[PDB]
């Protein structure tokens, strides 16, 4: 049971460095090299070190960008990335030679943009709408860096969800999110949608009540 | 560097039926050749390697062929799990390369949209700005037009759309159309409609609602 853990999405200002993570484990860690990999909403090869000899090698596109090291001790790769642009940003991948064991992957915004938390709109059908069926909504506007994660009652409402990929403008990100729940149950009962936007370490509840 | 060229972005197939996604390379990478799966959010899955060789736990309805330059991963039977971004790469030489994906599409009986309309919440109308939210959910197959219409004319300034990717469960597409206005111009007209067209009705597919109820 190889397990390879990343580091968490980090938002960094152009012109600094990041230094990402990968811990291994499950396994000799000198006995297997570790690859890291670039995706950009496709995807690229960086490198890889070998704990157990030393040997590093690096894709010559990222040879003045990238430099990896491995800690032994700790089991732990990392890939340092300095002068970032905003062309870095990505999900970064490390992976075991030969065998289909990845990191979860790291997202990395370059930006100079300011970390803004979420406003969470409630969206209610209109007071003249209307049949066994009804479908609510949450507004999510105006954060920045991505993510946020919504649910609905907490995850209790899990079927009838359809959270829609967010879209950029003026370094805001908005989406909306519907699920759509039997008349039975609402307004007669609470219908709530809850919004986490980790990099500004809240999460708000916004109710959708009868309008 | 070597350029692995996968020509179809997507490719259309039925559940257990078999499809064949292809790819090219620039120059001879012999049998160095692997056949990677990804899912939204999640990292790739090593199906194939040097070729035609299942790697361990892949189902055996994966076959993997080609040598040289043309390479083909093949799905037999396929699942609702498969639906997912296909990847080859070369690791013939240095700097390993991919190609740019194929993405997966499941087709399905057709399905009409179901469309909802939502005024701007009295919350947004506070800091002046006002959008007016439709969802049109569940449909198949994907291609689908939407117009807004304010008191029977069409707009398309302010309008931002959004799409899921397909549905792992029941294989149909969700959209998102939001108009944002600011507040005066939102309490200057009346009827908001968003209408869609879309193969399942000769006929557009209206919801609206009157502001000044
Ligand atoms: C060995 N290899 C090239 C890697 O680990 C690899 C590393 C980074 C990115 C993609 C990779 N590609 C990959 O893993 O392809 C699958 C694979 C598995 C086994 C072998 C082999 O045993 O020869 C070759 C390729």
């Amino acid at each position: 049971q190889v397990q390879l853990q990343q580091s968490d999405a980090e938002l960094v200002k152009p012109g600094a460095s990041v230094k990402i993570s990968c811990k291994a484990s499950g396994y000799t860690f000198t006995d297997h090299a570790i690859h890291w990999v670039k995706q950009k909403p496709g995807l690229e090869w960086i490198g890889y070190i070998s704990p157990g000899n030393g040997d590093i090698k690096y894709n010559e596109k990222f040879k003045g960008k990238a430099t990896l090291t491995a800690d032994k001790s700790s089991s732990t790769a990392y890939m340092q990335l300095n002068s970032l642009t905003s062309e870095d940003s990505a999900v970064y991948f490390c992976k075991m030679e030969y065998l289909d064991y990845w990191g979860q992957g790291t997202t990395l915004t370059v930006s100079s943009g300011g970390t803004t938390p979420p406003s969470v709109y409630p969206l209610a059908p209109g007071s003249a709408a209307q049949t066994n069926s009804v479908t609510l909504g949450c507004l999510v506007k105006g954060y920045f860096p991505e993510p946020v994660t919504v649910t609905w009652n907490s995850g209790s409402l899990s079927s009838g969800v359809h959270t829609f990929p967010a879209v950029l403008q003026s370094d805001l990100y908005t989406l909306s999110s519907s699920v759509t729940v039997p008349s039975s149950t609402w307004p007669s009962q609470s219908v709530t949608c809850n919004v986490a936007h980790p990099a500004s370490s809240t999460a708000v509840d916004k109710k959708i009540a009868p309008a | 560097d070597i350029v692995m060229t996968q020509s179809q972005k997507f490719m259309s197939t039925s559940l257990g039926n078999r499809v064949s996604v292809t790819c090219k390379a620039s120059q001879n990478v012999g049998t160095n050749v692997a056949w990677f799966q990804q899912k939204p959010g999640q990292s790739p899955k090593t199906l194939i390697y040097s070729a035609s060789y299942r790697y361990s736990g892949v189902p055996d309805r994966f076959t993997g062929s080609g040598s040289g330059t043309d390479f083909t991963l093949t799905i037999n039977n396929v699942q609702s799990e498969d639906l997912a971004e296909y990847f080859c790469q070369q690791y013939n030489s240095y700097p390993y390369t991919f190609g740019g994906g194929t993405k997966l599409e499941i087709k399905r009986a057709d399905a009409a949209p179901t469309v909802s309309i939502f005024p701007p919440s009295s919350e947004q109308l506070t800091g002046g700005g006002a959008s007016v939210v439709c969802f049109l959910n569940n449909f198949y197959p994907k291609d689908i037009n939407v117009k807004w219409k304010i008191d029977g004319s069409e707009r398309q300034n302010g309008v931002l759309n959004s799409w899921t990717d397909q549905d792992s469960k029941d294989s149909t597409y969700s959209m998102s159309s939001t108009l944002t206005l600011t507040k005066d111009e939102y309490e200057r007209h009346n009827s908001y409609t968003c209408e869609a067209t879309h193969k399942t009705s000769t006929s557009p597919i209206v919801k609206s609602f009157n502001r000044n109820e």
